[PDB]
This record gives structure tokens, C-alpha cells and sequence, in this order.
């Protein structure tokens, strides 16, 4: 546990991500507060987003707990931060490391998934209107991941 | 007509049908010892229709040893007589009688007949008699460290579940014309060669539909064959697919058959030589008996093993076993002969128990049909046992002494034991130490702590409590009872009513573990386990873990600096559903269940704790602002339970379910369909809703159904339960409010910057004062499943039907629903006598201070198929540390109260180690990549003030050390593991 | 060579081994036929749990052996 | 040679294949032609699961064998 997470804090710190930055908020090591940049091809370039990571006990056996804070205009986001994601779930295993929990959740900002969707308006708007799409999460990361 | 206020429990293990049947069911018990006694006891739990005990022997002194609901003042009184008045009150519903005199004839009114400290002969008479009139028999004997269990059950026993697990499910991607019947994505159908299945809801092949049950030939983990359906058609898509069970034809055969070729039930296959042994040992033992007027070899006599070894050749002989007998083993059955163990008798009541519920229900797979087992690896080895010390003394524990000794028992009753728990393995626990002895003499204690309440459904198997006692503490009417059964135990046993953790560690500190001997858990969750574990470690202390699950048990031993520690290995999680399947498209009745159950806690807890939280705190707005993800959800709950939707009377809690009903059933329905119309495709071209995703309907209420009704009447006294109204509940004013309704039109919206503040403030000053609303407060609904008069399993299922019914999903009944919402574990008693028996058995190991890991033993059983195992521990693992042998969990490092700097130099110094974290808690106290002016800051401080300074918040007086995690590199920049520190304060 | 593993439910497994092969590699098949993690399962042959980095023949298994696959419960 | 792939919704692909092409070929084949991705797809040939890293001949495929096509749903 502590020394899994102390490891994966000391691994971060060797080389920086340049796209990433989690750390433990005040000194909890089982709680991180962590950055991701917005995809350069995608609606939400040019922002922002702080994620809260809570760690399991059983690190690295059981999945961690990632919610958004930030607003964001996603299909598989609902506005409670919760994030519909694999990786976060069965197909994690104690194999990987939280770098790439928030590679994983970048991607997931460059190309959402509307065939399972978690905000079913969103996805119906995305498959019938794109355009109104696009302008609706611009909007949205520049007025709430902007500032 | 089952009380399911009582067997709650039991009723997920055996079903309706199973105790309807066992409730007509008479059961005879020959024999009134601790065995007898155990088995009559574990049957009145269990519910059959009557018990009947015959035992005319006096009471003798010795046989206190195992019987606890015999005492002292009871010597010279035959022993049913004594016992039958203590065993009518542990179950209302079961009679239990005396006979004084038992004919052959009689046993015809008997569905089962056990058998107990009876001779050979007798025996074969009873048995010649139950085979040929289809009377199920059951023998069990328990001599010193050995037991044996026989059952007959007649030649055409018919055994309708095999397994006891519940029938496989699953939905089908498609069938191919050859029967090749594939499972969904990474789905494993689980069904092994030859079971039978029927399929229904399959499309292009309504001829499988029927319900004919089929062949499986199992060719993967995700695909299975059937054979040919070339004629009902030519491939088949989607459909489910359920498992038939169907009955087995067993028999048995009679005892004087079976004595000549026994067939053997090995509970350790570890030692498959020794049941051949046993067979004759247990026969040379009855000879012997009968050939000195019913007495047995006196304990650690020569000249009676000398004459029980020519029994057992003579029997060899006349037998034509072809074994060569083993002279040690059997002349240890002859030193033991008189012995008499509570841990050995709790064992065999709880395996014979549970052959006599098969026997009446004709369920699960029983013995078949000799059961032969030993514990001799318990025998003590560090105190003198000859001739001498084993007599007895004439006191309650000669049962005990015939096979430890004085010694040992001495050393028994000078035990310090800490109990955690008091359900029911801690009631049986607590049983075994009575009879036992453990903490009667000068220097012996009992501790138990348990923070519950006795409860109606704790009643099936915690058999300390009575009726009367329900409501009162576990640990106080365990202790008591206890104190009743053994008075040497009075002024000996303490109870605690504190839970065991993190906030508990100013009762059970370092003054607390440093005096025990010895840690039991009798848990329930895995939290509490892991904690406990950690505490044994760090004060080395033995600890012993048990475990029960319906039928199934296992028991595992933590020895200090010789094996591995309860947390060093893993388990399989519980299964969580993910948000999306939950939240728009389920599929299966646990994935309603679990949406009903938000449901409720989203109606009926959280806005009125805002509610009560916004009228207490001068300035809540303030923090549920800054604070909530969403705050404008939380302005709206509190004005529309304030203000808006705030009844005045019943009728209009009554209107608020309807409109609610439309809301969650009707409504979201069409606002889905909306958004995925049933003829939309995905983005591949290939419809949306197939395979694991069902297109709803909306649902028109319709006061005649039932379900509408049902649900209507519970959120309408939920709704009068939260503001404190009066609830009605006859159906004609239900449908006088009802039937003047007018929905208001609802038509799906299509979607499409100062304003959201400017709606936020509007509400806000819409709000009433709190100073106008003094003293007034809403009471949430806190869920309680164990009471059926308070609508809340009611409205669960009444919630999860409709939305089965939305989706077209096959509801469940109120006794599922409060299995899966409750999350109730299955529990029985004979799982639980078991695993104290063995526990038991482990504890007189730890006792004797073994020091070699092959003489303690893990144990794993599952009753409903009649599997034994045991393992001997892993060894803890050790390591190379600065060219030192150190043991990965047992070590640490013992360091004062120095400065983080000496620290730091202290392990440079000795080691050779660079340290480059050190943590303390959940806090990261010294790091190696901080910026070196922080570090400068934390370093000349000691650890005791980093400690404080980093979490914020001062150490408590009654600590007195702390446990230091540390991670450190070698000279070549290599990591190494290290033990964790122990800093004394 | 070939082995039987008997789970604590009463389900029967097969597996085809050889003698040189590691305690993981029957953990790892045992896992493709089932899906339990090899950490998390606890496999038992004549009263002796087998443990990671060992061979089939240092526990002395030969063909048509039996283990128990069992598991710990965390009711009581 | 050629085979055909039959999927859930009754639909059937003909692919041109040789016996030595490797399972991830003809998932690619199936991924150009209608754009599911590889890691999706699950090939189904004589009650037998095709994997990666193998070849048709692997499971005996011959001339004008049927497969079935099933696709997981992510989450
Ligand atoms: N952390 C803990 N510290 C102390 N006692 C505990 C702790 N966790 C659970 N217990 C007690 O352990 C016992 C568990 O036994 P059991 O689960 O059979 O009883 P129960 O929870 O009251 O019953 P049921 O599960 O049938 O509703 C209970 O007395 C429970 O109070
Ligand atoms: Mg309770
Ligand atoms: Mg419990």
C-alpha cells in the first residue's frame, strides 16, 4: 500500500509526464489531486482539468477511485465527475500504474464513446448533431476549465 | 406458514421447500453425551418436527468433561431427564421428549434414528432392523482424539440437489445448426459434461423454447454443445439459457454388509493409510468392551493395549484385511480410549447434524458411508504423559486429563485469552473454553468484546440467547451464560461492548495485549479481520481466524516467528456493477435491486438530511455552494420539501407517489426512447439495443395491478413516515384519491450565463428563514430490513418489479429482493460447530508451544458435499539484509525517541542503507525528492514532534510507540525491503 | 501427464502438465479454464499448499493426482 | 482461398484468405471492411474461440469454411 504508492510518487517524479501532474494533496498519500490537459485535437484543447483520486487499501490489487472536478461536456462524464471507464474497472488488474489511469482518461477526452454512454443526451447529441456538440463543449471547457 | 422472523437465515441455505419438508420429519437420539447432546442441540436449532432422547444412565462425574447442560448438583440422574427440560427451550417450535424404554417396533415412528456410545451389537440390531423398513440411520463415536460417523439412509435414497449450489444462468449470442451454443462477451456459462439445460426467449429456433432439458457436452469456457437442432431450424439468435438439476439415485448399504468392505468418506488425504487402521481399531475397541463388562482400556495402560492389540489382530484375522497394523497408531486408540474432548464431540454433532438434515430433506450429497478421522498431531509433547498423570482425579475434566494429563490442564487454566466477536462462532467459542477449563485457575482471564445487539433472527443459531433476551448486549448475555455453565468461571470473564479499531486503541493498548496468550477472531467482515491481524503482529501474539459461509467453513493459525500473517494473502472481491448498466440498461433483477435501492436512499434519506442540516447551520447555503458538485440539486430538494411539495395530510402523500410513479416509471422511460429510438443503430450499423441492452416501454398506471398498488401504498407511508402523518392503508380511499388524477402533459425535450446565479439567489430568498422554523425537523428513513413493518423491503421490491416490467425482466419476490438489497450472509449452525471445533482442536496446539510448521493444520470443509482438507502454513518469508537473516514479518527495528537526522545517520551508519521515505499513518513524513529547505525545516525535529506537526493533531496520552514505515536504497542504488520501525515514545 | 482439481464447490477440472512444470504455469491454466487471478487462488495436495517457484516434482505429483482448489470465507 | 464470416444480425462477409494468414490478418480484413476494431472482434470456428498470434490452418479451416463473428460491448 504505502510503499506501492510511495514507488509510483518516486517514479512520477523521475520523469516529468508533460501532460500529467498528480501528487498527494497536503501530505495523504491516499489522496491525489491530479491535472490533465485538454487533447490538442480534440473540443477540449486549451484546458484544464483537476481530478481527485482516493487509493485503496489494497493497492495495487483493488482499482483506485477517480471522480472530475472540473465541469466537463463529455457523453461518458455524468456531473457528479464520474468517469465510464475500463481500465478504472475489470480490465484493470495490479499491472498498471496511475500514469497510465490518466493517459487512459485523456484519451477518453479525445474520442468519447456514445455507443455506451453514461449521459444519454449528450450521446444523442453527438450522433445526430455533431456541430451542436462541438460548440456545446467548447463552450463548456472554456467557460468552467478556463480560469 | 415458516417463520421467517426465525430462520431468515437458514432459509437461503435449505429454501421453503427443503424446511417444509424437514418440518414433518421425527428424529430419534440414542445416546445423551456430549456428542449426543451436541447433535440434539444443533437438530432443535435446526427445526425438524420433534427430538426424542433415550439415555437411562446415571450421571457420572467424568461425564461433566463434555456435557454443558449437565452440572454438578445432577450426579446420580439419568441424563436425559437432566438434559430434555434445558433442550426445550432452545427452540419453541420443536417438542423434545424422554422415552424409558425402547422396543424394536417403536423406532417405525421415527423419520431418522442416530446412534451413539452404543455397543456393536446393538447396533447391528437397531440397523437390521431401520434398512429393511427405509429408516434413515445414522452412527457416530468419538473416542479421546479419534471419531468415527456411519450413515445408512436405505437402498433407493433419492437425492434431488446434489451440489447445493444454485442452478447456472445465462444469455446466448447464438446457436448453430449443430448445437454449438456460444456465451456473451468474456461470459463463462460454467456447466460441466452431461448436466441438462433448457433455453427459452430464443429467436430462430422456437423448437428450444419448449422446455425439454438437454444434453451439454462442454467444448470451452464459452461455448458448449446440445447435439442437433437441424429440424427446428437452421441458427438461432439471442435467448437464455437456465440449468436442470435433476435427481440422483443412491444406495446404501446395511451395516453388516458394510463392516465386511467398508467404503471410506478421507477427510485428509494427506494420511490415506490410517481409515484401514481405524476400522478395526474402532471394532477391536467394542470387542474389548464387551469382553470386561462394558469398560474401557484404562488410559496409558500396557497390559490393556497389549490386549486391545491381540482384539485388533484377532479381528485383522477374522476379517481377511490384507493391512499390516500399525502398532503405534492403534495402541494410541487404546491410551485414549477413555478420553473425552468438547472440541472432537463439536466437531462430529456438527458433521452428524448435517447428515441428519440431509437425511430429512433429501438434499445435498451425503457420507457414503464410513468416516474415519484423528487430530493426534494435537497431542501435547512438553509435559510428562504417562500412567501417573493421566488417572483421574475425580473431578469434572477427567474426560480432559484421560488425555492431556494434569500437567497440561494446569497449563490450560493459566490461558489469557482475547475473544473479538460474539456471534455465533464466539457463542461456541466461549463454549469449548468453558467446558475446557481455559482461564479457571489464579493467574486466568477472558476478555470479549462485541458491539451488537441480540436480534429475533440471532435466535437460529446463536443458541446462548433466549427470547427473553433479545435486545440486550451480545457479550454480556454470552459472558453470563457462560458463568452458568461453568462456575469456576465466575469473576473471570470480562465484556467489553467496544468496537474493535482505530478508534478503540485507548482500551486494548499495550497494557491490554501484553498480558494475552492467545487472539480469536469470530468476525464478520474482512476490515475487522485485517486490523486484528495487524495488532497480533505487532505484539507477536498467536492468533486464530475462522470463517463460515452457508455449508462452507475454513480455519487458519498465525504463529509468531513461524508463519505468515492473516494479511499476507489475498481474496476475491465482491462484485460491483458498473454506473452505466445501473443507470440506463440493466439486464439483470440485481441491477433493479440495486437502482431501487438508490432510489429510496435518494427519496427518502438524503434530502431531508439537507433539509435538517440547512435549518442547524446558520450559514449551510454558504458550504453547499462552494462545496457540492451540485448545489442548485440541493437548493431545489430543500425548497421542495420545505415550501412546495410539503404535505398537509395523507391524500396529498398519496398524489406525491402517483406523480413519482410517473416520474421513475413513465417519463424517463420516454426521455430514453427519445434519445435512442428502438429502431436506432450504433455506429457500426448494427441496432443499439441488442444483446446486453433491452429496449424499455413506459408503464400506464393501472390502479388493478398489483404492483402499481403495492408500489403507490409504500412511497405513500414512507413519504407520511418522513413528516410524521398518519398512514392509511385500507385500498378504498387509495382509490377514491387516485381515481380523481389528472396527469399534467409531458412531451420530451430536445435540449437546446447570468441567469443560473440570478435562479440560484431566486431560490434562495424563496427559502423561509431558519428563525422562523424553530424545533421543527424532518426524521430520514435509515434502512432496516430485519422489520417488515416499516414498508422498506416493500417498496424495494415493489420498485425493482416495475422497473423489471419496464425493461422485461422476470421479477423476484420479497424474499429474494431482501437477500440481494440486505446483502444478507447464508448461516447455519453445524458450519459454525465445526469451525469451533477445529479452531478448538488448533487452540490445544498453540498451547503446547509447538515450534515445527508440519504440526498445525489450515482447515477448509464444505458440508453439502462432504469435503475435508487440510494444509500445513506457509512459512513467513525471510531475506537478506546487510548480510543478516531477517524474517519479512515478524522483525522490526527497535529505535528511541531520536531526531529524524539521527535517524537518518543511525541507518546509514548500521545498514549501510540510504534512507528515502519515511512514512508514518497515511502521511508521507520524510521524502527523499522534497525541496531541501522543507527538509531542513523537518529535519533537527524529533519524530514524535514530526509526527504531531505533520498530521496535525497531538499523539494521545496512551501511546506509547509508533510504527514507522520506511523505504531505503543500498550503496549501489539498489532498492532493498526493509522491516518497519518501532519508535518508542 | 494429467491432473484433477477439485474446487471447494464440487466443480471438477482437468489440466494435461508434465512434471517440469512450475507451480505458476498450472496457476496460470487454471486461470484460462476459470478466470481466478493466480494470487488469489489456494491449491492443496496431500496436506501440503503449493507455493510460487516451485516444481510439480518437489511436491512428488505424478499423473492422475488430486488437488483442492479452495478459498477463505469472510462470514461467521 | 475464400470463407465466410457470419455475424449476430445475420449478415455474411466473404474473405479471401490463404491456410498460412494469421488470425490478426483476417481481423484486419474484418476491421477494413467494416470498421470494427480488431481487439472487439471474436472469431468462432468449430465451437473453437480463434486467438491472436495463430493461423487459420491452427484450427483446420479449409475451403469454404464458416466462421461466426461476435463482438464484445465495451463499457
Ligand atoms: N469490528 C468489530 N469489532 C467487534 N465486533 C465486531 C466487529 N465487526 C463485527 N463484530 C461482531 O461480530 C459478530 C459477527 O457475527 P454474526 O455475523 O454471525 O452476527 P450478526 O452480524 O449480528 O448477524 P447477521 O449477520 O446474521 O445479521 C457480531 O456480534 C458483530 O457485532
Ligand atoms: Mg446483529
Ligand atoms: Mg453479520
Amino acid at each position: 500500500a504505502l510503499k506501492r504508492i510511495n514507488r509510483e510518487l518516486a517514479d512520477l517524479g523521475k520523469d516529468p509526464p508533460s501532460s500529467s501532474s498528480a501528487g498527494p494533496v497536503g501530505d495523504d498519500l491516499f489522496h491525489w489531486q491530479a491535472t490533465i490537459m485538454g487533447p490538442a485535437d480534440s473540443p477540449y484543447a486549451g484546458g484544464v482539468f483537476f481530478l481527485s483520486i482516493h487509493f485503496p487499501t489494497d493497492y495495487p490489487f483493488k482499482p483506485p477511485k477517480v471522480n472530475f472536478t472540473t465541469r466537463i461536456y463529455h457523453p461518458n462524464i455524468n456531473s457528479n465527475g464520474s468517469i465510464c471507464l475500463d481500465i478504472l474497472r475489470d480490465q484493470w488488474s495490479p499491472a498498471l500504474t496511475i500514469s497510465k489511469v490518466l493517459l487512459s482518461i485523456s484519451s477518453l477526452l479525445t474520442d468519447p464513446n456514445p455507443d455506451d454512454p453514461l449521459v444519454p443526451e449528450i450521446a444523442h447529441v453527438y450522433k445526430t448533431d455533431r456541430s451542436r456538440y462541438e460548440l456545446s463543449a467548447r463552450e463548456w471547457t472554456r467557460k468552467y476549465a478556463i480560469g | 406458514t415458516i417463520d421467517e422472523g426465525l430462520y431468515s437465515r437458514q432459509l437461503y441455505v435449505l429454501g421453503h421447500e427443503a424446511m417444509k419438508q424437514m418440518s414433518q420429519s421425527n428424529v430419534l437420539i440414542i445416546g445423551c453425551k456430549g456428542l449426543g447432546v451436541e447433535i440434539a442441540k444443533n437438530v432443535c436449532l435446526a427445526g425438524v418436527k420433534s427430538v426424542t432422547l433415550y439415555d437411562p444412565q446415571p450421571t457420572r462425574i467424568e461425564d461433566l468433561s463434555s456435557q454443558y447442560f449437565l452440572t454438578e448438583d445432577d450426579i446420580g440422574v439419568p441424563r436425559a431427564k437432566v438434559t430434555v427440560s434445558k433442550l426445550a427451550e432452545l427452540n419453541q417450535y420443536v417438542p423434545v421428549s424422554v422415552v424409558d424404554e425402547l422396543s424394536t417396533e417403536y423406532l417405525k415412528n421415527f423419520k431418522c434414528v442416530v446412534v451413539t456410545e452404543t455397543s456393536l451389537t446393538k447396533q447391528l440390531e437397531i440397523n437390521d432392523f431401520t434398512h429393511k423398513n427405509h429408516i434413515a440411520y445414522i452412527a457416530a463415536d468419538s473416542r479421546g482424539l479419534f471419531g468415527s460417523i456411519f450413515c445408512d439412509f436405505g437402498e433407493n435414497f433419492i437425492c434431488t440437489d446434489t451440489d447445493g449450489n444454485e442452478p447456472l444462468t445465462g444469455m446466448i449470442a447464438s446457436i448453430t445448426d449443430d448445437g454449438v451454443v456460444t456465451m456473451l462477451e468474456e461470459t463463462r456459462h460454467g456447466l460441466e459434461n452431461g448436466d441438462f439445460v433448457k433455453f427459452t426467449e430464443v429467436k430462430g429456433m422456437p423448437g428450444l423454447n419448449d422446455g425439454t432439458p438437454r444434453k451439454v457436452e462442454v467444448k470451452g469456457p464459452y461455448t458448449f454443445s446440445i447435439g442437433s437442432v437441424k429440424d427446428l431450424g437452421s441458427a438461432g439468435y439471442n435467448g437464455v439459457f437456465t440449468q436442470v438439476k435433476v435427481p440422483t439415485k443412491i444406495s446404501f448399504k446395511s451395516l453388516r454388509e458394510s463392516l465386511k468392505d467398508p467404503e471410506y468418506v478421507y477427510p485428509d488425504f494427506g494420511k490415506m493409510m490410517r481409515p484401514p487402521q481405524y476400522h478395526i481399531a474402532f471394532q477391536a475397541l467394542s470387542a474389548f468392551a464387551d469382553a470386561h463388562e462394558g469398560s474401557l482400556p484404562r488410559p496409558r495402560n500396557d497390559i490393556d493395549a497389549a490386549e486391545f492389540f491381540e482384539f485388533c489382530k484377532k479381528i485383522a484375522s477374522t476379517l481377511q484385511f490384507d493391512v499390516e497394523l500399525d502398532e503405534k497408531l492403534i495402541k494410541e486408540i487404546s491410551y485414549q480410549a477413555r478420553g473425552d474432548l468438547v472440541a472432537m464431540s463439536a466437531f462430529l454433532g456438527g458433521a452428524v447434524a448435517q447428515e441428519v438434515l440431509k437425511a430429512t430433506t433429501s438434499k445435498f450429497y451425503p457420507l457414503k458411508q464410513y468416516f474415519y478421522f484423528d487430530s493426534l498431531e494435537s497431542l501435547p509433547s512438553s509435559v510428562t504423559i504417562s500412567e501417573e498423570t493421566c488417572k483421574p482425579r475425580g473431578c469434572r475434566y477427567d474426560g480432559q486429563i484421560a488425555v492431556f494429563g494434569s500437567e497440561f490442564q494446569e497449563k490450560i487454566a493459566s490461558l489469557s485469552t482475547f475473544l473479538v466477536g460474539a456471534g455465533a462462532i464466539g457463542c461456541e467459542m466461549l463454549k469449548n473454553w468453558a467446558m475446557m477449563g481455559v482461564a479457571t485457575g489464579e493467574s486466568g482471564h477472558i476478555s470479549v468484546t462485541d458491539m451488537d445487539s441480540i436480534e429475533k433472527s440471532n435466535l437460529n443459531r446463536q443458541f446462548l440467547f433466549r427470547p427473553r433476551d433479545v435486545g440486550k448486549l451480545k457479550s454480556e448475555c454470552a459472558s453470563t451464560a457462560v458463568s452458568i455453565m461453568n462456575p469456576s468461571l465466575t469473576g473471570k470473564i470480562t465484556s467489553y461492548q467496544e468496537r474493535v479499531g482505530p478508534e478503540s486503541e485507548g482500551i486494548f493498548g499495550d497494557e491490554f495485549f501484553e498480558k494475552l496468550s492467545l487472539v480469536t477472531n469470530a468476525l464478520d467482515n474482512v476490515e475487522a479481520r485485517m486490523y486484528v491481524d495487524r495488532r497480533c503482529v505487532f505484539f507477536e501474539k498467536p492468533l486464530l481466524e475462522s470463517g463460515t459461509l452457508g455449508t462452507k467453513g475454513n480455519t487458519q493459525v498465525v504463529v509468531p516467528h513461524l508463519t505468515e500473517s492473516y494479511g499476507s494473502s489475498q481474496d476475491p472481491p465482491e462484485k460491483s456493477f458498473p454506473i452505466c448498466t445501473l443507470k440506463n440498461f440493466p439486464n439483470r433483477i440485481e441491477h433493479t435491486i440495486a437502482w431501487a435501492r438508490d432510489l429510496f436512499e435518494g427519496l427518502f434519506k438524503q434530502p431531508i438530511d439537507n433539509v435538517n442540516m440547512y435549518l442547524s447551520s446558520p450559514n449551510f447555503l454558504e458550504t453547499s455552494l462552494k462545496t457540492s458538485s451540485n448545489p442548485r440539486e440541493v437548493l431545489e430538494n430543500i425548497r421542495d420539501y420545505l415550501v412546495t411539495e410539503k404535505p398537509l395530510s395523507f391524500e396529498e402523500c398519496i398524489m406525491w407517489a402517483r406523480l413519482q410513479f410517473d416520474k421513475f416509471f413513465n417519463n424517463n422511460i420516454q426521455q430514453l426512447l427519445f434519445n435512442f429510438p428502438k429502431d436506432s443503430v450504433t455506429s457500426t450499423g448494427q441496432p443499439f439495443w441488442s444483446g446486453p441492452k433491452r429496449a424499455p416501454t413506459p408503464l400506464s398506471f393501472d390502479i388493478h395491478n398489483r404492483e402499481h398498488f403495492d408500489f403507490i401504498v409504500a412511497a405513500a407511508s414512507l413519504y407520511a413516515f418522513n413528516y410524521g402523518l398518519k398512514s392509511e392503508t385500507d385500498p378504498a380511499i387509495y382509490e377514491r384519491v387516485l381515481a380523481g388524477y389528472n396527469p399534467p402533459p409531458f412531451a420530451p425535450k430536445s435540449g437546446i450565463a447570468n441567469k443560473d446565479k440570478q435562479e440560484l439567489k431566486s431560490i434562495a430568498d424563496s427559502l423561509p428563514p431558519p428563525s422562523s422554523l424553530v424545533g421543527f425537523r424532518l426524521t430520514p428513513a435509515e434502512f432496516e430490513k430485519d422489520d417488515d413493518s416499516n414498508h422498506h423491503i416493500d417498496f424495494i421490491t415493489a420498485a425493482s418489479n416495475l422497473r423489471a416490467m419496464n425493461y422485461d425482466i422476470t421479477p423476484a419476490d420479497r424474499f429474494k429482493t431482501k437477500f440481494v438489497a440486505g446483502k444478507i450472509v447464508p448461516a447455519m449452525c453445524t458450519s459454525t460447530a465445526v469451525v469451533s471445533g477445529l479452531v478448538c482442536l488448533e487452540l490445544v496446539k498453540l498451547v503446547d508451544g509447538k515450534k515445527k510448521i508440519e504440526e498445525y493444520k489450515n482447515g477448509f470443509f464444505n458440508l453439502a458435499i462432504g469435503l475435508f482438507t487440510f494444509s500445513d502454513p506457509i512459512a513467513s518469508p525471510k531475506m537478506k539484509v546487510n548480510g543478516k537473516e531477517i524474517d519479512k514479518i515478524w522483525d522490526r527495528y527497535n529505535l528511541p525517541d531520536c531526531t529524524l537526522q539521527e535517524l537518518i545517520d543511525y541507518f546509514q551508519k548500521e545498514e549501510g542503507l540510504e534512507v528515502t521515505m519515511l512514512s508514518s499513518g497515511v502521511s508521507l513524513l520524510y521524502a527523499n525528492f522534497q525541496p531541501p529547505k522543507k527538509l531542513a525545516e523537518r529535519l533537527p525535529l524529533k519524530i514524535s514532534e514530526l509526527v504531531e506537526q505533520i498530521t496535525k493533531k497531538k499523539l494521545e496520552p496512551f501511546r506509547k510507540h509508533l510504527v514507522l514505515e520506511i523505504c531505503c536504497d543500498d550503496a549501489n542504488g539498489e532498492d532493498v525491503e526493509v522491516p518497519f520501525i518501532c519508535i518508542k515514545l | 501427464m494429467q491432473i484433477f482439481v477439485k474446487t471447494l464447490t464440487g466443480k471438477t477440472i482437468t489440466l494435461e502438465v508434465e512434471s517440469s512444470d512450475t507451480i505458476d504455469n498450472v496457476k496460470s491454466k487454471i486461470q484460462d479454464k476459470e478466470g481466478i487471478p493466480p494470487d488469489q487462488q489456494r491449491l492443496i495436495f496431500a496436506g501440503k499448499q503449493l507455493e510460487d517457484g516451485r516444481t510439480l516434482s518437489d511436491y512428488n505429483i505424478q499423473k492422475e493426482s488430486t488437488l483442492h482448489l479452495v478459498l477463505r470465507l469472510r462470514g461467521g
